[PDB]
């Protein structure tokens, strides 16, 4: 796994690849929010 | 030869060199020791004829006519081991490994197609004198094993050690005290052995190298499939080569 | 079989130099708008 | 055309160009790609099944080279439409896998027949033996081996 | 319904009979996927069909290989199917172990529920365990 | 006033009967040299090595077939993936045995077909219209080079490819369901949905043009003859299908706008058949579709089965059982 | 010879002479247009309406 | 024999295709 | 519980080497001891038929099989490079080796080049280089 | 043994998937050029 | 429309003509014969391994 | 063939044949697979159990193994379509 | 200690994403404060430095 100075944050580096995929999410939820104009 | 060997695999790859035999150079003798055993005996036949009817201008006696070989470049044997042993009057040569079946298939004139196994497996070679000359000539029988093992499936899924054993969507065939016993030729499959005259000539020998390499002339019979239909009779001639060792 | 062969590569590049040299012939300008 | 979107279809493609040629770099090299990093290939992994089984009827005193095999080809070592000594069987199609565990024993022709029965080292048995059990066929839930096989292993390459 | 006498599996060679506890169940067959069925998934051997790991199959080897305690005599030293030498070289081993990563650490207890898993099974699933894909 | 630019203009020409366009220049020579002879190697043409092991499958008209079950056979196993034309064949004797016209057929369809869509494009640039017919097109050139030349590609020999037939083409989709699994699969999934909804906004659309229909004929003469062809008026009531289909399902589901009514015609299937397309592709590369075999078990561990293990039993069925003699070895790697 | 790295499959040498007098005899009819213009003449516009 | 039946109807139906494109009945317009 | 899939820790009592893995770690009570004897026997004697691999070299040369050198070093020798690394446990043992090994990537280098003297001058630079490679440990 | 890496990853998509719309909820309230 | 008997009666008299056709037969019995133990357990299909018809090392 | 005699000499009645049995017959015996088997079914054809012992290199342990089988072990006719496939005849679990 | 910067180095990132597009979305918020801001970024990038000192010497 990660080195031992950085094991304690194998949670958050699980979730970390995911969140390129709410960016493309993020874009309708601002579309959405400015009322899709 | 030796120039085959100074090449590297991928300069000969796709090339059809590996297909052909080397080429011995110059004429001596050499004489087989007493333990003596071939190395690297490869054949590759150069022509091919099959026995037929031949339209001659009023009479129909059979005549070879040739035919092309149509699988591709895959007719050479190879790496064929085996000692020579000496008996007193004539020297022999008994084969034991190496690959000594090329399945291959030939076609006709009028467009017909026949396979035949071309192999030298059990040959008992025996050849004038003892050493090896250039006027040497050594020739034998060979065992031609069937072309397809037992095991083999035709068309309606039945062979010879598996399979099934009637026509498989024929039901109404099995019906009565004959049974279908009016395509019973095509139901039993026979596993059958042939044999085969080989006839090889030692004309150009190195001694230096301990290298021979001459002419054959082999026939034998091609296939039947397992008693399918009537097998003929297969001449082909081309070059040989061997390490005598 | 080396005579065919030759026979081919003429038609493929003859057609393929009608497609190369077509589109470098002013290809966008031949439109219904103008010209 | 030299406007805007002009150059976004020019790129798109040359990058699609990039796009199959990456991905049929990562099907067939084992060069760039190497098969102790990547796993065997599509090719490799035919090819190491035949001579696992090779290996396998060797230790039986059987002659692999006179084996004719069942359709009359055969069983162990063919001829390659080219001429070359080559593994028989469906892996008759992949005849060019060129692959460190193998090439120690090529030749000019082929697989040396002389070498195969003498000099085959128990690092290739534990490498076709390998990339047989770990071959690139796979499924969506990551369940490997052919698409009949039970839900056991986890492997897609 | 992993009932006890289900669990209970021979132990020696004389014949002896003890239970596995539920977590050697369960660790017996992690470590068997993960280790060992990559070529013996569901008893069948990929590599050498002939030699399975059927309950047929290890009573008929020249030791008899279906105890617990000769399942793990086998991974410690791998001789063949007659005995008389070791692949040791070829099958992944404890004492063939620098070749073969996967077996650098592995404790008295974990191939003690590998064993077990290759033992339990037929009694789970009787035909089914290297039956080949026929009873699939 | 040159040569060449007579000539560019009679090509370019939309007065030409059919317009031939520089796409043209490579269609029509390819295209009919994948006609010409596959008429010939459908009719007439001997048996071919397909499995590579010397046993000729006959596929031709002349040798005992009928439409259902004559096909252009694939090229040889023996071959596989190598370039195979009629010079590198030292005879045509040769070329036809080892399955010859199966490259040439498919080489010159693939190069047509993707010219043809080209050519598509082409027109509607002369014509003033805008472009995208040809994207349309797209969704069978993904499908013809899915089974021609990608999963050849895939699986390392034309011999997988697809044979150019009727009954070869149920060969080829039974044994791809034994050895891939292509139900399960989510993008054959997603391409059923293609056609089935495809078919279904098809006869959706074109029946509710059809009920609401203008009179503009009598009851003697045909429906049809209503329509005459250039006029400027609309033919039929859309605010009569429109207030149809908003009471049928409910009103909010119905499109009032024609324009993307027909949108969503030309979405459904070209996506469904997109995605299909790169469903083989991916397939090709022996990621197969799903596998739920002994997936549920007890308490005890005992495999329960389920309606997968149902279909697994008829996918070994097929896998035991095809090319019966090409295999000696316990695995179907390819 | 088929799996040989020969460039285009240019297996003889006439083989060659056949490619270069393709591009070149339809070249030297695109020239005959589209050749001697003037190589300097520029525009400001997505797309060129100049001459024939 | 039997062969030359189906030969006739695939010939037969690349007729009907051929008279269909290019002796099309032509529309007009007005 | 049997069924649990992302009991990561609470399942097995032994602590493992991270949540995403079966294995325990290379501490204690593990079976595979790397200090034994005939690990160390099995790398010395690869050793030792690399020389004897080597001295083949050029027998072939001599000859004119180019095939059978770039081979010889690949079929056999495979396993060395495992075991000179291993070996390799000091400072001044580590950068002896590298001696052997770019001495003997230029007899592979010569051979598909096919030089005849490249491949005899630089074998006797990996035979001398095993030498310092053997004699020190 | 209260698993804590499951404990650890839930409340890390949680931050993480409220870390997004939080940008857009305060500019929303905040009534900027959104 | 289960068999072109034309088809059969060849087939069955010349053991080499093999079509697609008849290739889609053998894969029929495959299917026939694989699931119809596991489909139907009502009728109590006890099948041996010596009957199901495999291929060649499959 | 259709009605082949000795099918039951082949691999199930436990009396197995010596020159028409797979190499898997053999597998039911403890201690002849894979050595004692193996020079079995690799050299050509036998007339008896006492021909077993013609076998060029044989140990005292690899006769030891075949003297305990000696009654289980019988000799047929060599029908030559069961005598290639000996090693292998595509037959796997 | 690398635990505990890099565990300030995360609630800093926290910190700014929340802010930092809310302080260029708005019309004016960048301009009137970046000063503030500007000191977070340098806080930022010097852990960046500590962290890649503290693993170097660590090891
Ligand atoms: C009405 C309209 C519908 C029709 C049109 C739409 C068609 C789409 C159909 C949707 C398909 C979704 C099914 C999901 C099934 C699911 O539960 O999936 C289950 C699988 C997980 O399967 C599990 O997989 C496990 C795998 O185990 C492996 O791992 C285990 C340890 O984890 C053990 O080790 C075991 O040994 C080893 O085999 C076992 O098989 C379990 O039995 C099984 O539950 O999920 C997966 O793999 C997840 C990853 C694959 C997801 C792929 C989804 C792709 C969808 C694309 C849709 C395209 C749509 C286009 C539209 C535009
Ligand atoms: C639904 C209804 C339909 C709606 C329309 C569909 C919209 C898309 C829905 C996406 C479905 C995703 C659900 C998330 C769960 C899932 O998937 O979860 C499944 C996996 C995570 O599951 C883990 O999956 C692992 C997969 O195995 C991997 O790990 C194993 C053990 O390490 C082995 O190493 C194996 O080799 C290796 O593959 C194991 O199964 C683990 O047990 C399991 O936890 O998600 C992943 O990985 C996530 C990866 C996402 C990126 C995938 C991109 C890959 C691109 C492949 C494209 C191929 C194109 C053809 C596609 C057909
Ligand atoms: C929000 C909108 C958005 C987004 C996210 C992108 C994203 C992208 N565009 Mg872009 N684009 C957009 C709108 C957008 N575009 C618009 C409206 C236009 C006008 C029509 C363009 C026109 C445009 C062109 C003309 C090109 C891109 C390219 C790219 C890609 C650059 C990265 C890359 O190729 O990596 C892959 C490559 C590498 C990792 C290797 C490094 C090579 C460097 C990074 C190439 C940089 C190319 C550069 C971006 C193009 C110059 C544009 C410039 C004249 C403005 C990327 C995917 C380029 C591309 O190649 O992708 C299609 C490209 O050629 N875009
Ligand atoms: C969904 C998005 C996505 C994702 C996640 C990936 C993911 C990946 N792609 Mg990818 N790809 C995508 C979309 C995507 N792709 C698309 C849409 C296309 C167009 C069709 C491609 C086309 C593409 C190609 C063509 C290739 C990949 C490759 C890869 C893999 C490696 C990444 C890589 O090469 O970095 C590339 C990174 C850069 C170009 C940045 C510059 C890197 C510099 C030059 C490295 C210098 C290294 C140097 C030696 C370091 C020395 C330092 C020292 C001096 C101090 C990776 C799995 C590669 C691969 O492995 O193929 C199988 C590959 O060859 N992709
Ligand atoms: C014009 C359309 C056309 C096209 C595209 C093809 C294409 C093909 N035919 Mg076909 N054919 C055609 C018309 C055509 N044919 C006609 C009209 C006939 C009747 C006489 C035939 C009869 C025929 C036969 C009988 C056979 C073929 C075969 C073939 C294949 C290989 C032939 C070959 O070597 O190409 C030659 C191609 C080249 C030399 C390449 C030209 C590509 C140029 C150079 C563009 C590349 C640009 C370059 C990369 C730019 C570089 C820039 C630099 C700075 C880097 C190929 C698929 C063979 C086949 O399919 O067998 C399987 C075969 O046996 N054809
Ligand atoms: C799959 C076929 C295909 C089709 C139908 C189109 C269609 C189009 N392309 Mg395009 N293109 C393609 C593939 C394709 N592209 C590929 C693969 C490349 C990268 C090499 C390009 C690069 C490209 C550029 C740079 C330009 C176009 C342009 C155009 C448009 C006008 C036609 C033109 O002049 O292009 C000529 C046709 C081609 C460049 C591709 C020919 C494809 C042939 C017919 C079939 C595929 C063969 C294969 C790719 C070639 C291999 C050769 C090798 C074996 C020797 C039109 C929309 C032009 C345009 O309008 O842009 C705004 C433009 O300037 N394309
Ligand atoms: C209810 C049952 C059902 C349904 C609806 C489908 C539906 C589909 N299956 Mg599927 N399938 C099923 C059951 C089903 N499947 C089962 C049970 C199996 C297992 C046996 C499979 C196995 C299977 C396979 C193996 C494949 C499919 C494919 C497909 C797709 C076919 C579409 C296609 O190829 O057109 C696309 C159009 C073409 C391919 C034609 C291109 C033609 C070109 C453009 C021009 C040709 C012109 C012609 C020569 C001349 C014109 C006329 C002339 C006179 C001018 C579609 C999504 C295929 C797929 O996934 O897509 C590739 C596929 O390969 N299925
Ligand atoms: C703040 C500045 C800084 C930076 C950038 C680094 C960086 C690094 N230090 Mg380091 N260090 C620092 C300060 C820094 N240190 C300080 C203040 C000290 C105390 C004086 C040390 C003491 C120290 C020691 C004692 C050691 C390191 C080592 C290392 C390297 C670890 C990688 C490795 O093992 O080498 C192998 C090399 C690599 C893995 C290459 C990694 C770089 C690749 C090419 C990624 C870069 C890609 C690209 C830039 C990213 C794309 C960005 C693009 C979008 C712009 C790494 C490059 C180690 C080292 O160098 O060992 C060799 C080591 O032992 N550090
Ligand atoms: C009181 C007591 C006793 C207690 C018990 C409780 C109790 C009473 C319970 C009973 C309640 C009960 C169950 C009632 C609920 C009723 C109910 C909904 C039952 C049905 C069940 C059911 C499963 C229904 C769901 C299925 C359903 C109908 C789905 C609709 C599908 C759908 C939304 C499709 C839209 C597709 C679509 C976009 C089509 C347009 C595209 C197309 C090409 C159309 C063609 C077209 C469209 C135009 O637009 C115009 C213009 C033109 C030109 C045109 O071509
Ligand atoms: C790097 C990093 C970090 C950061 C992170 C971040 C910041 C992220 C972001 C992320 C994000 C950015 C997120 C997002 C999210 C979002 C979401 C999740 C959403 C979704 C939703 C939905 C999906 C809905 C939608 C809709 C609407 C609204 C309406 C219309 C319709 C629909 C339905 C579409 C941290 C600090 C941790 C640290 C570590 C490192
Ligand atoms: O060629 Mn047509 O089918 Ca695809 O899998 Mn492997 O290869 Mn053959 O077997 Mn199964
Ligand atoms: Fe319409």
């Amino acid at each position: 796994r990660l080195p031992e100075a950085y094991v304690v944050f194998s949670p958050i580096v699980d979730v970390l690849p995911i969140i390129p995929v709410f960016f493309l999410l993020l874009a309708f939820v601002w579309q959405a929010a400015i009322g899709f104009r | 030869k030796s120039q085959i060997n100074e090449l590297s695999y991928l300069q000969v790859k796709g090339t059809g060199l590996a297909n052909r035999c080397a080429e011995v150079v110059g004429e001596d003798s050499i004489k087989p020791k007493p333990g003596a055993k071939l190395v690297d005996m490869c054949i590759e036949p150069k022509a091919w004829a099959v026995e037929e009817e031949v339209g001659k201008a009023g009479k129909t006696e059979k005549k070879f006519v040739n035919s092309k070989v149509m699988t591709r470049q895959t007719y050479t044997l190879d790496a064929i081991e085996g000692p020579i042993t000496v008996d007193g009057g004539k020297i022999t040569f008994n084969e034991k490994e190496g690959i000594d079946y090329a399945a291959t298939t030939v076609q006709l004139p009028g467009g017909e197609r026949v396979p035949f196994l071309f192999t030298v497996k059990d040959l008992v070679a025996k050849g004038n004198g003892d050493t090896f000359k250039p006027g040497f000539q050594m020739g034998g029988d060979f065992n031609t094993p069937s072309y397809r093992t037992g095991l083999f499936l035709d068309p309606k899924g039945r062979g010879g050690t598996t399979g099934y054993d009637m026509a498989v969507a024929l039901p109404a065939l099995q019906l009565g005290e004959e049974g279908d016993a009016e395509l019973f030729g095509e139901n039993n499959k026979v596993f059958d052995i042939t044999q085969g005259r080989i006839e090889m000539e030692v004309n150009k020998v190195n001694a230096e190298d301990s290298e021979i390499g001459g002419v054959f002339v082999a026939t034998q019979l091609s296939d039947t499939d397992m008693g399918s239909k009537t097998p003929k009779k297969v001449l082909t001639k081309g070059i040989f080569y061997a390490k005598v060792d | 079989m080396l005579t065919l062969k030759i026979l081919v590569y003429t038609t493929v590049i003859f057609f393929v130099s009608l497609f190369i040299f077509g589109f470098l012939s002013s290809d966008p300008s031949r439109n219904p708008n103008r010209k | 055309v030299w406007s805007g979107e002009a150059y976004l279809s020019y790129s798109l493609a040359a990058i699609s160009l990039m796009g199959f040629t990456a991905a049929l770099y990562s099907w067939y090299n084992n060069t760039a790609y190497p098969s102790e990093l990547y796993g065997p290939t599509g090719p490799e992994a035919s090819q190491a099944q035949a001579f696992t089984f090779l290996v396998r009827d060797q230790r039986l005193g059987a002659n692999v080279s006179s084996a004719q095999g069942p359709t009359g080809l055969g069983k162990y070592l063919m001829r390659s439409p080219s001429g070359e000594i080559i593994f028989g069987g469906e892996t008759m199609r992949f005849w060019d896998l060129r692959a460190p565990w193998v090439e120690p024993l090529r030749g000019p022709n082929g697989l040396d027949i002389n070498k195969i029965k003498n000099d085959i080292q128990p690092w290739q048995e534990r490498r076709a033996a390998e990339y047989m059990t770990h071959a690139p066929l796979g499924s969506l839930n990551s369940v490997g081996g052919v698409a009949t096989e039970i839900n056991s292993v986890n492997y897609v390459s | 319904d992993l009932d006890e006498a289900t669990r209970t599996v021979v132990v020696d060679n004389a014949g002896n009979t003890t239970v596995l506890t539920p977590e050697q169940v369960k660790r017996g067959k992690r470590l068997f996927n993960a280790t060992c069925g990559a070529c013996h998934v569901g008893g069948i051997t990929k590599t050498n069909p002939n030699v399975g790991l059927d309950p047929e199959a290890l009573s008929l080897a020249t030791p008899r290989r279906d105890n617990i305690s000769a399942l793990v005599d086998y991974i410690k030293n791998p001789t063949t199917y007659d005995g008389l030498e070791s692949i040791a070289e070829v099958h992944p081993s404890i004492k063939s172990a620098d070749i073969y990563p996967r077996m650098r650490s592995l404790t008295d207890e974990d191939l003690y529920s590998i064993a077990g898993h290759i033992m339990l099974s037929p009694k789970i699933a009787s035909e089914k365990w290297g039956g080949g894909k026929i009873y699939y | 006033v040159s040569l060449w630019e007579r000539f560019c203009a009679w090509i370019t020409s939309t007065e030409n009967r059919l317009y031939i366009g520089w796409f043209g220049c490579l269609m029509f020579p390819t295209l009919l040299t994948a006609t010409s002879c596959f008429i010939i190697a459908f009719i007439a043409a001997p048996p071919v090595d397909i499995d590579g092991i010397r046993e000729p499958v006959a596929g031709s008209l002349l040798y005992g077939n009928n439409i259902i079950s004559g096909a252009v056979v694939p090229s040889s196993n023996a071959i596989g993936m190598h370039f195979y034309p009629i010079w590198e064949a030292a005879s045509i004797d040769e070329w036809l045995y080892n399955g010859g016209p199966y490259q040439l057929i498919v080489l010159h369809f693939l190069l047509g077909v993707s010219a043809y869509m080209g050519r598509e494009w082409e027109l509607s640039y002369r014509l003033g219209m805008r472009p995208w017919i040809f994207v349309a097109f797209s969704a069978p050139v993904a499908a013809a080079s899915a089974v021609f030349l990608v999963y050849p590609i895939g699986q390392g020999s034309f011999s997988d490819g697809m044979p150019l037939g009727i009954s070869g083409t149920f060969n080829f989709m039974l044994v791809f369901q034994a050895e891939h699994n292509i139900l399960m699969h989510p993008f054959h999934m997603a391409g059923v949905a293609g056609v089935f909804g495809g078919s279904l906004f098809s006869a959706m659309h074109g029946s509710l043009v059809t009920s609401s229909l203008i009179r503009e004929t009598t009851e003697n003469e045909s429906t049809n003859y209503g329509y005459k062809f250039g006029q400027e008026e609309e033919t039929y009531n859309i605010v009569a299908a429109h207030g149809y289909f908003g009471r049928l399902i409910f009103q909010y589901a119905s499109f009032n706008n024609s324009r993307a009514l027909h949108f969503f015609l030309a979405l459904w299937p070209v996506v469904g058949i997109w995605i299909t397309s790169m469903g083989i592709s991916t397939m090709a590369f022996n990621l197969n579709g799903f596998n739920f075999n002994q997936s549920v078990v007890d308490s005890q561990g005992r495999v329960i089965n389920t309606w997968a293990d149902i279909l697994n039993r008829a996918n070994l069925g097929i896998e035991v059982m095809h090319e019966r003699n090409a295999h000696n070895f316990p695995l179907d790697l390819a | 010879t088929e799996g040989t790295n020969e460039w285009f499959g240019v297996d003889d040498l006439r083989l060659l002479a056949v490619l270069f007098l393709g591009h070149w005899a339809i070249l030297s009819l695109w020239l005959g247009s589209y050749g001697d213009s003037n190589e300097d003449e520029d525009f400001f516009g997505e797309i060129d309406y100049s001459a024939r | 024999m039997e062969a030359l039946v189906y030969t006739f109807l695939l010939i037969g139906t690349l007729m009907v295709i051929f008279f269909a494109v290019f002796f099309r009945e032509t529309p007009r317009i007005l | 519980s049997y069924s649990e899939g992302a009991a990561y820790g609470t399942d097995q009592a032994d602590k493992l080497y991270s949540p995403y893995s079966v294995y325990s770690p290379e501490g204690e009570k593990s079976l595979y001891k790397p200090d034994n004897a005939e690990y160390l026997a099995r790398k010395k004697a690869v050793l030792a038929e690399t020389k004897n691999r080597l001295q083949k070299i050029p027998a072939y040369v001599d000859k004119k099989e180019w095939f059978n050198v770039k081979d010889e070093l690949t079929r056999y020798m495979y396993e060395t490079r495992g075991a000179v690394r291993s070996l390799s446990s000091s400072v001044t043992q580590k950068e002896k080796a590298e001696v052997f090994f770019r001495a003997l990537e230029d007899t592979y280098g010569a051979a598909t080049l096919k030089k005849g003297d490249a491949v005899k001058a630089s074998n006797d630079k990996a035979i001398a280089a095993l030498d310092a490679f053997t004699a020190t440990l | 043994m209260i698993n804590w890496q499951v404990i650890g990853q839930l409340m890390s998509t949680a931050v993480i998937m409220l870390a997004g719309p939080a940008v857009i909820v305060l500019l929303a309230l905040k009534k900027g050029n959104l | 429309a289960y068999d072109f008997v034309s088809q059969e009666l060849r087939a069955a008299e010349d053991p080499e003509f093999e079509t697609f056709y008849t290739k889609n037969h053998l894969l029929d019995e495959g299917i026939r014969a694989w699931m119809a133990a596991q489909d139907q357990p009502h009728e109590n299909f006890v099948f041996p391994e010596e009957v199901l018809p495999r291929g060649n090392a499959l | 063939v259709i009605d082949y005699e000795n099918i039951g000499y082949l691999g199930g009645s436990s009396i197995v044949d010596i020159n028409n049995a797979n190499v898997r017959a053999y597998l039911k015996m403890p201690g002849m697979y894979p050595t004692v088997a193996g020079k079995i079914v690799s050299h050509g054809p036998y007339s008896g159990v006492a021909d077993l012992y013609k076998i060029p290199g044989l140990s005292s342990a690899e006769a030891d193994v075949i003297k305990k089988y000696e009654s289980r072990l019988t000799a047929k006719t060599p029908s030559p379509d069961y005598v290639i496939d000996r090693i292998n005849n595509g037959l796997y679990r | 200690m690398i635990t505990l910067l890099v565990a300030l180095l995360v609630l800093i990132s926290l910190g700014l994403v929340v802010t930092v597009p809310v302080a260029l979305a708005t019309p004016g918020e960048w301009e009137i404060a970046k000063g503030k801001f500007n000191r977070f970024f340098q806080i930022w990038v010097f852990l960046v430095i500590v962290i890649a000192a503290a693993d170097g010497i660590s090891s």
